């Protein structure tokens, strides 16, 4: 009882720090987003993996791939490209 | 009725067992409430429970058992109506003023729980009729209660409430108490007041101007608390209030002068160097004028300002010595000061702060008149100022004359002390450490008085005679008076059959200080004649003797193992193994450390058989404290010596041995940190039987071996023994019990580092969704522990394909 | 709530999906994860109210047997656990380092093997030990006594093998008196099957020395 | 605390100041409560600093502190090091209940 | 509380036990091997052996065993007490029940060593059971001796060929 209700309290504190921590009832929609935002963060973050993506895209400057990856963290970046 | 009249008894029976009941009774009736609190009507609980707390009969033991039930009930239900929120605060809030802090906190623990339960809107409705109340005590209570609410919910939500009360022209008293709410907001929030300081300042300034003096005074204190709690940062918000203070200082005198100066005194350190020099030299005029004020309220304010000013750059240390200092020591060091404690703490602290600006040699110069004074309680005050100063000051400043006069003052003030206190020893010991090589000439007569006081009848004086040897030893070795060292040592040896345990403990302590410093060969008794005199002392019960002895015996195990013959070390290993029944901890901890010192000396195998024969014993401390010692014997003498003897002992069919052999293996794998790799492969079959076994405690202790064994053997390349060890754990994921399941999660978190997140997550993706809400609930704990350790390390491994999710990321399929 | 027949069509390994997977909040996803390349199924003792470990297997579990390498150290005799030591420190160190350097437990477990409640590894370990030792063309003394088949005599299925042929599954089996000289019928044998450096070869092997 | 379940840690962003431990709680990791093999100094947040509170042990928060508090090696490998301020706020059920029974 | 018995460990490879079910596992706990219960103490066990669940599992095992296992004839004359000890028990508790015989296969014994022959067991409440080995596959196994009268008593064997002189306490069997 006293322990189990500590457990709740840390769940809400870890979720604030480290963002995506599922609990139990987590929408597939909800979980997927967190998998998408860590991949985008890692692809941009390591300077190897930013090159490798930049060259493969044929994007003009490494910097533009980096913003392509961060705007993708938004849901309305798919729509925004389509309206161009 | 007759059915539901039964619940009406059960609660009244439970509430009876809790309040008055056997310790094994109430412990079962608390378990029943915390589970069943929901099904019983909160009306029935509170209406029955709360009236008890209003009788005049209940004892403090009985009251805190009732409050602990309110706190455990409020934690669950979570939706509570207003009639009881008024009742609960009638009971809970008067705790906040109670004498001792243990009660003060458990009262505060309620209101911060109630604040979330009952929500923001409800409580603030219950305070409004209460703050306008006429009664004083009720207002003093809910200043402290509404402030506790403020921290829990955040002050901004509660701020317009205060602003309504403080700025209220309706009632005078709402202004007053609305301002006290600002203190206990500023006191609770501590430094964090700050960002809220602007909103709070709405209340203080305008509420300051009130024609009622008792309001005028309160704000002057609520500023000094906001000023201090803020510290360096605030000033920009306190300029608005700085003007009306002075016109209040330059006139009102009385007790309004005591409060305004406290405010202005505590704004100074947060002023700029430009102003801070100005206002103090302004204020230092006022203090000089108020030195003669017999009031207490003013003296507490005069000390605050003297205390604050020295820090400010503008005043020079010359100005102090020329004026402020001589008019200080003569007025504030009167013997009437030393008597009352609340104003002693201030004067010494004020003296100590002035000692920075003042040359150290200046303050110590002025403290010689009180150190030589006739009154006892006044010599003790002037010692605290030197000792406190002494750590604070370096003794390099003192000319030779004060260095001689200081030590004569202390010896005297040492040898008339009545009450037992640490202050004289630390003080007389912070002086010696500073000037140590210079101490040589003064060290002859001091040691004569130690030898004179060890013959004295009153047992306190034989404590302080021996307590002051333990301090001088590190001084003496620098001095080189080794013969004295051997003179003190023998004299401490012949006294070592004393009666009083308080005194006998401290003699051993001085024996321990002489022994470590001195040449091992030299000691007079010598060592081989000393140690057999200690072994019968280990059986002395008490504690001061057990602790100080165990540290002395273990010292010899380090420094001179070869003296007592090994059958004597075995006589000690039994006397210690009986001694860790003790209730103290530091005993049990030092007793285990000295098995390492003996195992190094004589041998591990003679000692282990003594320990493993002791795991059969029932009582838990004995089995855990043997399990530690086997861990310690392993580290010191090597695990290869210990481990096959422990793996054999595991076969015995008694269960308590089989945990004690698994617990011993936990300890020994954290003490040999990195080693551990050589030994795996041997223990995988021993942890094979444990995680397979039926009873839930083996599956707990072996998984507590895996946590130690995985962390520090990771990256070694075992890794096929950790998949084995994993294959056995994961089926324990569904296990309940609290001690079992956290030990298993720790194992799974640690095995993540042996395997890696990818190879480990293969077990966990599957049931992370799952239909079962329970299987699902258990895997998500494990996943959450993994996600914290690895966020970017999981990203390659997610089980995600372009069709399996909508968006995916198209840049993961790009190939250059 | 899609019927499992609908749900087993999506999946490359339809034999995993079960009646209950249909009821998941997001079956389409669970079915795809569950059938993903390396994921291992959740332990099966959920839905069992038994509490994972309950008796029937556990009543008969044997107490513990020290690994053979350790048993060489003689401790089994010095301290009799069922139902002072004069141990030698150089000997003990070598057991863990020099002699038992590479020793690894006999079976261990593999990547996907979870431990289900009724499984017993003590059988499985012997069955590996059995297959490697037992063989076609040789019969142990113990079995010979049971069969009443003295050394040097062809087994009783000899006549039928002459009629019907050699074992369908042992094309390279030679049997004395059939397709191997009868003088090879000797002792416990009557037949026989008769048909690097890995870049990192260490080329020297040196354990850490105690002295 | 590892064994006493009611106590609530702080878990805020650590500042620059070091936690302290009393003689009794000395040599303990504030997370796992192990006496062995320290690694890193603890660092507590501002709002656990300020006045009288800063001096008290960061475990019992009752007795006054003297030595620094370190994280053990094992809690620095797992990373529980850098969660946050490792300071216990409430005094807990065990400490109170001893207190009242004695008197 | 154990009445001095050695309750054996579960691994010891069986001194007839007082009962025979209770053991001790690889740990020290006590266990019923029928009921698969774990017990803390001898006091607990005596509660179980006196319980209603340990009653049932004996009956279930009872059934489970009871479902599987011009010539010359033999005659046995079994004599019983001469009102020596039967003077303390006369409360019409099966006192009217005569001795009973059954043919048992040696395939099941407390020791389970050798077997392969039958026994003509004879039992009476107070006295101890008695057996007689029957190597011959069949002797005196008659063919419709009487004219098919149906009072099964216990079985065809008992009514067919037994006599109980209850007045003299002599049980004849042939």
């Amino acid at each position: 009882m006293a322990e189990k209700q500590r457990q709740l309290k840390l769940q809400k504190i870890y979720k604030q720090k480290y963002i995506g921590l599922g609990d139990e009832s987590t929408t597939r929609e909800q979980w997927q987003r967190n998998v998408r935002n860590d991949t985008l963060n890692t692809l941009q973050g390591h300077s190897a993996s930013l090159e490798y993506v930049s060259l493969s895209r044929g994007d003009l400057s490494i910097r533009d791939t980096r913003i392509h990856l961060l705007k993708s963290m938004s849901p309305g970046y798919k729509a925004y490209l389509r309206e161009e | 009725l007759n059915k539901d009249e039964k619940k009406e008894r059960t609660l009244s029976m439970l509430l009876l067992k809790i309040k008055n009941g056997n310790t094994a009774s109430r412990r079962t009736s608390m378990r029943i409430l915390t589970d069943k609190a929901v099904t019983f009507g909160p009306e029935m609980i509170f209406n029955r429970l709360l009236p008890i707390l209003l009788d005049r009969s209940l004892e403090d033991q009985e009251r805190h058992l009732m409050i602990k039930t309110i706190d455990r009930v409020l934690y669950q239900l979570g939706d509570l109506t207003k009639p009881y929120v008024h009742k609960i605060l009638v009971v809970a809030a008067p705790l906040l003023i109670d004498e001792d802090p243990m009660v003060r906190s458990t009262g505060q623990e309620i209101i911060t729980n109630l604040s979330t339960v009952a929500g923001l809107k409800t409580i603030l409705t219950v305070m409004r009729p209460d703050i306008e109340n006429e009664d004083e005590y009720v207002r003093n209570v809910t200043s402290r209660a509404a402030a506790v609410v403020a921290k829990a919910l955040g002050v901004n939500q509660l701020l317009p409430f205060i602003n309504a009360a403080c700025h209220s022209r309706k009632s005078w008293k709402a202004r007053h108490t609305g301002i006290k709410i600002v203190q206990q907001i500023g006191i609770l929030l501590g430094i964090g007041v700050l960002n809220h300081l602007t909103g709070l300042m709405s209340c203080i300034k305008d509420c300051l101007m009130d024609d009622h003096v008792p309001v005028r005074i309160v704000t002057a204190h609520t500023l000094s608390t906001l000023a201090e709690n803020s510290y360096p940062y605030g000033i920009e918000v306190f300029n608005v209030v700085l003007e009306p203070l002075w016109k209040g200082i330059r006139s009102h005198r009385g007790k309004v002068l005591s409060s305004f100066l406290k405010a202005v005194g505590s704004m100074i350190p947060l002023m700029d160097p430009e102003y801070a020099g100005y206002y103090t030299t302004e204020a230092m005029r006022i203090i000089r004028r108020e030195f003669d004020s017999p009031d207490d309220e003013m003296k507490k304010t005069i000390l605050l300002v003297l205390q604050k000013c020295s820090a400010v750059e503008s005043i020079t240390p010359k100005f102090l010595r020329e004026e402020i200092a001589p008019e200080f020591f003569q007025k504030f060091w009167v013997r009437r000061v030393a008597l009352d404690r609340p104003l002693n703490k201030v004067v010494t602290y004020t003296t100590v702060t002035l000692a920075k600006k003042l040359g150290c040699s200046y303050t110590i110069d002025k403290l010689l008149t009180p150190l030589r004074d006739e009154a006892e309680p006044f010599r003790t005050m002037a010692v605290h100022a030197v000792t406190r100063t002494v750590n604070l000051l370096g003794t390099a400043d003192l000319d030779e004359r004060l260095e001689t006069r200081l030590i004569d003052a202390l010896l005297i003030a040492f040898q008339e002390q009545t009450n037992s206190d640490s202050i004289i020893f630390k003080g007389f010991g912070a002086v010696t450490v500073s000037l140590d090589i210079r101490m040589k000439p003064f060290l002859a007569p001091i040691v004569s008085t130690i030898l004179n006081h060890l013959k004295h009848k009153t047992p306190l004086v034989r404590q302080h005679a021996a307590d002051l040897c333990a301090i001088l030893i590190p001084v003496i070795k620098n001095c080189h008076e080794f013969e004295m060292l051997n003179k003190l040592n023998i004299i401490l040896y012949e006294s070592l059959g004393e009666v009083y345990p308080e005194v006998l403990g401290s003699i051993i302590n001085a024996m321990y200080c002489i022994t470590s410093v001195m040449d091992l060969d030299k000691l007079q008794p010598p060592i081989n004649q000393i140690l057999p005199t200690l072994t019968p002392i280990l059986r002395n019960k008490h504690r001061k003797v057990e602790v100080n002895t165990i540290k002395f015996v273990g010292l010899i195990g380090k420094l001179a193992p070869t003296y007592a013959p090994p059958k004597e070390w075995m006589r000690i290993c039994f006397e210690l193994l009986e001694l860790l029944k003790s209730t103290n901890k530091e005993i049990r901890r030092s007793a285990n450390a000295t098995f390492g010192f003996i195992a190094e000396a004589i041998g591990p195998h003679d000692v282990l058989v003594a320990l493993l024969n002791n795991l059969k014993v029932q009582e838990r401390q004995l089995r855990v404290c043997t399990a530690v010692a086997i861990g310690i014997v392993a580290k010191v003498c090597g695990p290869y010596n210990v481990l096959p003897v422990i793996m054999n002992e595991y076969t015995t069919p008694e269960t308590n041995v089989q945990n004690g052999v698994l617990k011993a293996m936990s300890f020994m794998f954290e003490y040999i940190g990195n080693m551990s790799k050589d030994y795996i492969y041997f223990i995988t079959p021993l942890l094979e039987d444990a995680l397979t076994d039926r009873d839930l405690v083996h599956r707990q202790t072996a998984s507590n071996v895996i946590t130690h064994l995985a962390l520090n053997c990771s990256g070694t390349g075992h890794e096929d023994a950790f998949i084995h060890l994993m294959n056995l754990l994961i089926p324990n994921i569904f296990e309940t019990s609290p001690h079992a399941i956290m030990r298993i999660l720790e194992g799974l978190e640690a095995l993540s580092q042996a395997l890696g997140p990818g190879l480990f997550m293969n077990y966990i993706w599957a049931g992370l969704f799952h239909p079962a809400k329970n299987v699902r609930k258990a895997f998500w704990r494990v996943y959450n522990n993994m996600y914290v350790m690895y966020q970017d390390a999981m990203v390659p491994f997610y089980p995600v394909t372009p069709d399996n999710n909508e968006e995916y990321i198209e840049e993961l399929d790009l190939v250059l | 709530k899609p019927s499992l027949s609908q749900l087993k069509s999506q999946v490359p390994y339809p034999q995993i999906i079960e009646w209950y997977d249909c009821d998941a909040r997001y079956p389409g996803l669970l079915a795809s994860i569950k059938c993903t390349k390396n994921v291992i199924p959740v332990p099966s003792h959920w839905q069992s109210k038994k509490e994972y470990l309950s008796g029937r297997s556990l009543l008969g579990k044997r107490p513990f047997e020290l690994p053979d390498i350790i048993k060489k150290t003689n401790i089994e005799q010095m301290r009799s656990t069922l139902p002072a030591l004069d141990l030698d420190y150089k000997k003990l160190h070598d057991v863990f380092f020099k002699i038992g350097a590479n020793w690894k437990p006999d079976h261990l477990l593999c990547f996907g093997d979870v431990y289900y409640e009724n499984r017993n590894l003590f059988e499985e370990t012997n069955w590996k030990r059995m297959v490697d030792h037992k063989r076609p063309g040789r019969i142990s003394q113990e079995l010979r006594a049971i069969m009443n088949l003295p050394e040097g005599q062809l087994p009783p299925w000899c006549m039928k093998m002459k009629d019907i042929g050699l074992p369908t599954g042992y094309p390279d089996l030679k049997i004395a008196g059939l397709n191997w000289d009868i003088t090879n019928l000797k002792g416990d044998v009557y037949g026989k099957i008769i048909p690097r450096n890995y870049f990192g070869a260490l080329i020297s092997f040196e354990t850490p020395e105690f002295e | 605390s590892r064994h006493q379940f009611d106590l609530i840690m702080c878990l805020k962003q650590p500042g620059v100041q070091t936690g302290l431990l009393c003689e009794k709680c000395d040599g303990k990791c504030p997370i796992c409560d192990s006496y062995v093999r320290p690694k890193r100094k603890v660092r507590v947040c501002e709002n656990c600093s300020f006045g009288k509170q800063a001096k008290n042990c960061i475990i019992c928060n009752l007795n006054v502190g003297v030595n620094d508090a370190f994280y053990c090696w094992e809690c620095c490998r797992l990373g529980k090091d850098k969660d946050g301020c490792p300071r216990i706020l409430n005094l807990g059920s065990n400490r109170l209940d001893r207190h009242f029974e004695k008197k | 509380l154990s009445k001095g018995e050695n309750v054996p460990y579960t691994f010891q490879d069986e001194q007839v036990r007082s009962n025979p079910y209770i053991y001790k596992n690889h740990s020290g706990k006590l266990v019923c091997k029928l009921c698969n219960t774990m017990h803390m103490s001898w006091s607990s066990v005596e509660r179980h052996l006196g319980g209603k669940k340990h009653g049932l599992n004996v009956l279930r095992r009872g059934i489970s065993i009871e479902k599987s296992s011009g010539s010359v004839g033999l005659a046995i004359q079994v004599n019983y007490s001469s009102e020596v000890k039967e003077n303390s028990v006369d409360s019409d508790d099966k006192a009217k029940v005569p001795p009973l015989i059954r043919i048992v296969s040696g395939l099941e014994l407390s020791d389970t060593k050798q077997k392969g022959k039958k026994f003509l067991v004879i039992a009476y409440e107070p006295f101890e059971n008695i057996a007689i080995e029957l190597p011959p596959n069949e002797i005196l196994f008659s063919e419709n001796n009487d004219m098919d009268n149906n009072n099964d008593g216990v079985d065809e064997l008992n009514k067919k060929c037994t006599f109980w002189d209850a007045i003299s306490k002599l049980y004849y069997v042939q």
